[PDB]
């Protein structure tokens, strides 16, 4: 499996790894005009999940199942045992981690699901290396506590940081700075964003190019910034690839 | 899903210097002539985009007047058009008419110049953002090694730096010309070379040029599309302190490119 480990957490080891993510998920994906990839969709359940590993400062690992559809969690094993979110596709189970005890989390792989049943947002979740580690730490052992949060940092980390080169770099920079950070308005409005950005687009193909609806994106100074067709740098060289929406 | 068939989107359209796209003194006259202007609020800047290729302002028209290059570029009444295959915009921004394949123009940088057609050459003055939101996007731009675009030797040239925060001459202004502009010096733009004999990529004085015209492309590389060549760290060695323009090529990961805003 694709894997990155604490053992070997560069700025280059990382940039790889979320490379080498970002052309697993873009396999067969489709192109309109703007030229960004569009993620797969109708997967036959079987061939649906990308399975990645992540390794602690304790070399404990855990493997996650990306569903290719939606760039989401839908699951992850520690050991012996796998965890599936109740918004897993219903027959992921049979599929992914068969061979072990499964257990079902209580809860969605939403921000949304996950922020209400830990009582923690984002804005208040810290991210980095160390956060990084201690999180692969939590799932692995499957400290009901920390679980939520440990997926707001991996799924932020991994899985946004893939669909946008901003993230990205913002861990970069963390890495390199040997500082963490908490995502600000810029980080949260790409995330919120990403459903509505992929629509647009690929809804922009009839009108030259323009939205029917504007996105606001923020930027680093937290003003925000209207992105109302394909037009704009922060969306076009950010977004890395697209859910699927329009035919 | 209908929200994949959008009817129409009203929004502003802005070029070089960062002017409007503007219906001349708001006239509504077939063959009002449209001009840049300093962006506002006024309806005569508002362009309506629909699903047959038509671009509209005051309920009519954006247009080319001839078949040849150096016409303005008008609004007209739309039934004119009925047969008109209309425009299609570039995902780099430029504007054509599909059938003569004349591209809006601004000749000129000052407020009312007139908008033609022209041929295409690519030149920033040939390009475009279609949207709302007009000011230059501030931004760094990193490359090779996790460094960053700085402005050197008092904003002749350019090379990559260790990335430092709020450091001024590594702040860049994106605009809709599709110019990348010293951030504090905004006369001042990113260059492709004027010498023959060298590819080093400079900073001069901003002039509409095909040199000054930069794309950044989905793939990560920073796009001349007129000379159909890609910003590059000369050797692949940032201690060269040199970017020149190269022909895209995978061999090493100097072609790469991030929009840090
Ligand atoms: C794009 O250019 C073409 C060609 O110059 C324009 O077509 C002409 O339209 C005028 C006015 O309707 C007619 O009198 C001519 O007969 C047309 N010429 C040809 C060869 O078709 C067209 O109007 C332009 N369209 C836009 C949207 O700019
Ligand atoms: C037709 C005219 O001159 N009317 C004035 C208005 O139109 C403006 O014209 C300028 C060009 O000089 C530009 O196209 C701009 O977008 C238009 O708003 C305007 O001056 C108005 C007051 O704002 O007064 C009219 O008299
Ligand atoms: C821009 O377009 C209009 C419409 O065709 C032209 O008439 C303008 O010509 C200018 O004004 C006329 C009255 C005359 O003085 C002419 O010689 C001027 O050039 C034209 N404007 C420019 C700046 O070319
Ligand atoms: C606990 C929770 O938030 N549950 C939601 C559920 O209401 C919703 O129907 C489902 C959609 O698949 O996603 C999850």
């Amino acid at each position: 499996n694709l894997s990155l480990s604490q053992s070997n957490f560069s700025a280059d080891t990382y940039k790889s790894f979320i490379k080498n993510l970002r052309k697993q998920l873009t396999i067969g994906a489709s192109y309109g005009s703007a030229g960004i990839p569009i993620l797969k969709h109708s997967v036959p359940i079987c061939e649906r999940f990308l399975l990645v590993d992540l390794t602690n400062g304790d070399n404990e690992t855990i493997t996650l199942a990306i569903n290719v559809e939606d760039a989401g969690f839908a699951a992850y094993r520690a050991a012996d045992r796998s965890y599936f979110f109740q918004n897993a596709p219903p027959i992921a189970s049979y599929v992914i981690f068969t061979d072990t005890n499964q257990n079902i989390m209580n809860f969605n792989n939403t921000f949304e699901s996950i922020e209400i049943v830990g009582g923690t947002t984002r804005s208040e979740t810290p991210l980095g290396i160390m956060h990084f580690e201690a999180s692969i730490f939590h799932l692995f052992v499957h400290d009901e506590n920390y679980v939520p949060t440990s997926f707001l940092v991996l799924i932020q980390m991994v899985l946004e940081a893939a669909k946008f080169k901003f993230i990205e770099q913002k861990v970069i920079h963390s890495i390199m700075d040997m500082e963490d950070f908490t995502p600000g308005l810029a980080m949260l409005s790409l995330e919120e964003n990403w459903t509505q950005l992929s629509l647009q687009l690929q809804a922009s193909e009839s009108l030259n190019g323009v939205f029917g609806d504007s996105v606001s994106l923020y930027n680093s100074m937290d003003e925000p910034i209207g992105v109302d067709s394909m037009y704009y740098p922060i969306l076009t060289a950010n977004m890395a690839f697209q859910l699927y929406q329009c035919p | 899903n209908e929200q994949c068939s959008p009817q129409q989107r009203t929004t502003r359209i802005s070029g070089r210097d960062g002017l409007c796209v503007d219906v001349y003194g708001a006239l509504t006259a077939d063959g009002s002539r449209v001009i840049l202007y300093p962006c506002g609020q006024q309806q005569n800047q508002q362009w309506t985009f629909y699903p047959d290729n038509t671009i509209r302002s005051l309920g009519k028209c954006l247009a080319t007047s001839a078949l040849s290059s150096g016409s303005n570029v008008v609004i007209t009444n739309c039934d004119y058009l009925r047969y008109d295959d209309g425009w299609m915009v570039s995902s780099s921004g430029t504007m054509m008419n599909k059938s003569s394949h004349l591209v809006l123009t601004a000749n000129a940088a000052t407020s009312r110049t007139n908008l033609t057609g022209e041929n295409n050459v690519f030149a920033a003055k040939q390009a475009w953002r279609i949207g709302n939101y007009v000011e230059p996007i501030v931004t760094t731009i990193i490359g090779l090694r996790h460094m960053c675009l700085e402005a050197t030797d008092n904003d002749t040239n350019v090379w990559l730096e260790s990335c430092v925060k709020n450091k001024t001459k590594q702040y860049w202004a994106l605009y809709s010309d599709d110019t990348i502009r010293v951030n504090n010096n905004r006369n001042l733009c990113v260059s492709s070379s004027t010498d023959s004999s060298s590819k080093l990529i400079v900073i001069r004085r901003c002039d509409g040029s095909i040199n000054q015209r930069w794309v950044f492309t989905p793939q990560g590389t920073i796009s001349n599309p007129g000379y159909e060549a890609v910003m590059d760290v000369a050797q692949n060695d940032v201690y060269l302190k040199k970017i020149v323009l190269s022909s895209a090529t995978d061999k090493g990961n100097g072609q790469q490119w991030t929009v840090f805003y």
